[PDB]
DNA sequence: TTTTTTTTTTTTTTTTTTTTTTTTTTTT
């Protein structure tokens, strides 16, 4: 498999959760203040900065500005390429996995491409869109599990009202965290 | 034979058709102009079984030889007709020299007689519309095909010249393979382009990629390790890009689902942006 | 620590007192090449753009994200990155604007651990 | 804004701070370390209006957005800077996160700050590059100079000291002049080799050349003379040596035109030939 | 003023017209076959013996052969010096005043100097560049001379079709000799 | 009157009857020490260059300067001059040759006195 | 309607000294 890229504000990756998995080939994803569980992020903002490239090419980063936050957008080695091919000013989609260093979150570029004026806009509409299913939804699962837990019962009522297993899991995770 | 009409498909052998059907509907005889310029006779049926239905085409001679014969409500077995698909898509039965009917059969079947999530895909998909962003680059190489099948030609050696399983000696053309992800945010999908799709989208010529493609294989490189470094070295600025797909959804037997655009288009935003706002209406914001 | 203020998104009549970096979308209606100025009109008031190399065309609808200069002359932006919004649906975004006016704060409040 | 450089002083309020000027240095871009164990970026330039001159130090982000935008010879404008007191004395610009560069503006003070061959050559030409045949030597000698400014140091009898008009008590290097002819057969140029150069062409050290100077002048003869006859006697070898020269044309009273070289080089060979094709071309050679 | 020293072939030289200056101030000079003036020589060859030196140091010799011709170069008097740096088998350029002692033209040392193998190959592609460019250059001013001789309007003739004044009388004197 | 004959340019192949003095220049493939003898290769023939006193080393590229001497075990040259032509241009040196050979006849040929 | 086939994943980052240009003739 291959989860997906959920898109989100620089706020809510921002303001999140990020969490480490130990196994050397488990993915490390992310846990908004809503309950999201986030894998891989995807954002739509303006470069900032003119694009930082090491001397030694060793890494590549650019800075992406979306209106409710900043966050760092990094490539290594050869993945220094992406930063490469953005400027100051360019309008650009971010698809990449989310990371967390020195407690900043950033993203660890997969792809980068410049966009027109009318997908920022259509991002903003799906960020909000997929911001308001979600909370309905975490709302009601909250619901299920300050009353059974996670419970066989519990699970059975979750998929009556058209809410995820994993969702009253992430729940029982973000508790656990605060 | 036990074949049902609903197991018809174009270009199944001639051989293996044996089905029947009851007349539902007769059309007009009517001319037709062949190649040699001459006028010919052609007749069309509709005939249905317990699956389904088909077109039943006479041609020339099998038109006087059964056309007042057969009347609405009879049945007739039809063997060793071509199978054309017909403007709809769907199977036709071609009654041609070769072919025969058989009126009123001795048989035993005669008594019988968009817009779609990721997260939503099935294998076997047909028509279906996603909008999403490239997120990988498999691979990216051009190779010869033959310019009325497309499919890969073989350069012959002691003859010099290029060869078609199908269509013989022929003058080969650079088809451009384009393979990368899709993600809609529900869901990821695998994606093919081809040819002018392909160049379209990639923004370089297929002669361009096919001398890319040498310098790397040169270098000690196989043509599939050859294809993966130049998706990662010169098309890695396409990741990122918001496009909509069109295509079938074939199952790979261990690939997963991959879907074989036939087309790819830049997103129309008031489109996407409309549509959204009958989700936000749906959830009570509006 | 003085991290990157994200461009607040405003109106030139809107502008507040506490705002440092602001994002403004509007027509060009005139353009000084030798004090590298230019004049933003949104529908809602007049802006002075002080740009330091780009300078766009008279009649373009441009995108401005930019820091607030308040001085005895009046209040003037600091051009930081000036986008062609050409091709840009206005009406849409004073929409989309609206829509999180009204929605954002109320999906913050519902949070009841 | 009418503000000169010479108006600036430490401490101004930045919102006054409006100065153009031309850039006549750039240094390196250095990294420094902040009070909270990061490093960050600092690059100076020197720029100068009418009035004076100014150091502009770049700072962190400032560095990336503009230090590669400006050369020497641009003329920038510079607002909302902090001045602060040089290790001199003197106001610098600072260009913090408050602060803008106007690259090459629109402002009324802005107008108020090669192979040649000798043939066609003129008095006061600048970055001339000639390649010819040394023919004659004039004169070889040492002089005790500046280590600072080059120029020539007196020693003070009353003191034991050596003094420089410009720095003062200072320790004299010796610096070594080489004054020759050089033809390219169009012409014939005189040419003044300084130091290292000189030391580099000679292939003696100016510190053996001070000792067969003062054996000279011991002998009988000024500094005039002495100089003359090691050329002639010491350094004969060196005529009929073919070099590149580089340098400015200056233009002597009754000396006539005498070529200031900063550089020599050997001779490329094969960029030379290159040069010669070029125009047996354009006779119709080749 | 010092006029320039030209790059020939000894060949050149050697098929020349010597001119003896008749005051004891004015520089001798010679005109090839392609009615050129030549004051100063420029040339590259081969020494083709070791030197000779005269035991009272009276005066120093060495040959030089380039491939067209064989000449002397000779030094009087302390610019003997010239003659000892010179060994048998060096490859030398040489620039000098050209003398004809005995009705055979030869070389005055100025300057001699040990060359690159690559320098006697710049050498003869310059010379024949400059040989080509003085040929086309003199039968122009051979035509003109031809036509109207040494006169106010063949001067300006000549200036028009990038010819110097002094290439006229070079003919004239060199019919003259002839 | 015996003026020294300059030397004529040739390579090993092209070397005539007439020629008493020339000059080659090749590549050292082997150097007998006690008959002080070289073998020289130019790409175009081998000749034996027959040295009285200087000896190259195997591998050096070398230009020889030498008389021509005809006997009955074969045509060797008696080296005068033995040059180090390691680092000369030897392409840049064959297309000058080519020059010459095109060029030098015809601009001695127009002269029309 | 096509080529050729093994999907995804972690971690790595600071301007000079001092002043008169060039030229003939001499040879075992
Ligand atoms: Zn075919
Ligand atoms: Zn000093």
């Amino acid at each position: 498999k291959r989860m997906p890229a959920t898109r989100l504000y620089i706020k809510d990756i921002l303001e999140g959760y990020f969490v480490k998995s130990e196994g050397d080939f488990e993915p490390n994803y992310l846990i908004t203040k809503y309950a999201r569980k986030v894998y891989r992020a995807k954002i739509v903002g303006t470069v900032v900065r003119e694009p930082l490239i090491a001397e030694d090419e060793t890494y590549g980063k650019f800075q992406v500005d979306d209106g409710t936050g900043v966050i760092w957008v990094l490539g290594f080695r050869d993945d220094t390429k992406f930063a490469k091919l953005v400027r100051k000013g360019d309008l650009v989609q971010v698809i990449g996995k989310i990371a967390e260093w020195r407690d900043d979150k950033q993203i660890l570029v997969e792809g980068v491409s410049k966009v027109h004026p009318n997908m920022w806009i259509l991002h903003r509409y799906e960020t909000l869109k997929e911001k308001i299913e979600h909370i309905k939804k975490a709302k009601i699962a909250l619901e299920i599990y300050n009353q059974y837990g996670i419970t066989a019962k519990s699970k059975v009522i979750a998929k009556n009202k058209g809410i995820e297993e994993e969702l009253l899991e992430v729940i029982d995770e973000l508790y656990g965290i605060m | 034979s036990l074949m049902r009409i609903s197991e018809l498909y174009p270009g199944m052998d001639p051989r293996e058709v044996n089905v029947v059907g009851r007349v539902l509907k007769k059309y007009p005889p009517r001319e037709y102009t062949r190649k040699d310029g001459s006028v010919g006779r052609v007749a069309s049926l509709i005939i249905y079984d317990d699956s389904g239905r088909a077109r039943v085409v006479l041609w020339d001679a099998k038109v006087s030889e059964y056309y007042n014969k057969i009347e609405v409500g009879d049945v007739i077995k039809v063997l060793d007709a071509q199978v054309k698909e017909s403007l709809s898509g769907l199977p036709e039965l071609h009654i041609n020299f070769r072919a025969r009917i058989i009126l009123n059969p001795d048989d035993p079947r005669v008594e019988m007689i968009t817009r779609k999530k990721i997260k939503d895909i099935e294998a076997g998909d047909r028509f279906v519309e996603v909008r999403g962003t490239i997120a990988k680059v498999y691979r990216v190489l051009t190779y010869d095909a033959c310019p009325e099948c497309k499919k890969k030609v073989d350069y012959d050696e002691g003859l010099g010249v290029w060869i078609c399983p199908e269509h013989g000696e022929v003058q080969p053309i650079k088809m451009t393979i384009l393979d990368f992800g899709l993600d809609d945010g529900t869901g990821y999908i695998r994606v093919t382009l081809f040819g002018d799709d392909a160049e379209e989208l990639l923004g370089v010529s297929p002669e361009e990629i096919a001398e890319k493609i040498k310098e790397l294989e040169e270098s000690g490189l196989t043509t599939k390790e050859a294809a993966r470094k130049l998706a990662e070295d010169e098309f890695y600025n396409i990741i990122g890009r918001e496009i909509v797909v069109r295509g079938n959804v074939i199952e790979d037997r261990f690939l997963g689902l991959i879907l074989r655009a036939s087309s790819w288009e830049d997103v129309d935003y008031r489109r996407e942006i409309e549509r959204i706002k009958e989700e936000l209406e749906k959830l009570g914001v509006m | 620590v003085r991290r990157r203020k994200p461009a607040v998104e405003r109106k030139i009549s809107e502008i507040r007192e506490e705002d440092t970096r602001v994002s403004l979308i509007g027509r060009v209606i005139k353009v000084d090449k030798m004090d590298y100025m230019f004049w933003l009109d949104d529908g809602t008031g007049v802006a002075i753009i002080e740009s330091e190399s780009d300078l766009p065309k008279v009649g373009q609808v441009v995108r401005v994200i930019g820091r607030i200069i308040r001085n005895e002359e009046g209040i003037h932006i600091y051009a930081e990155v000036i986008q062609d919004f050409s091709d840009a649906d206005l009406e849409a975004l004073e929409e989309i604007r609206e829509l999180e006016r009204k929605l954002l704060p109320r999906l913050e409040g519902e949070i009841v651990w």
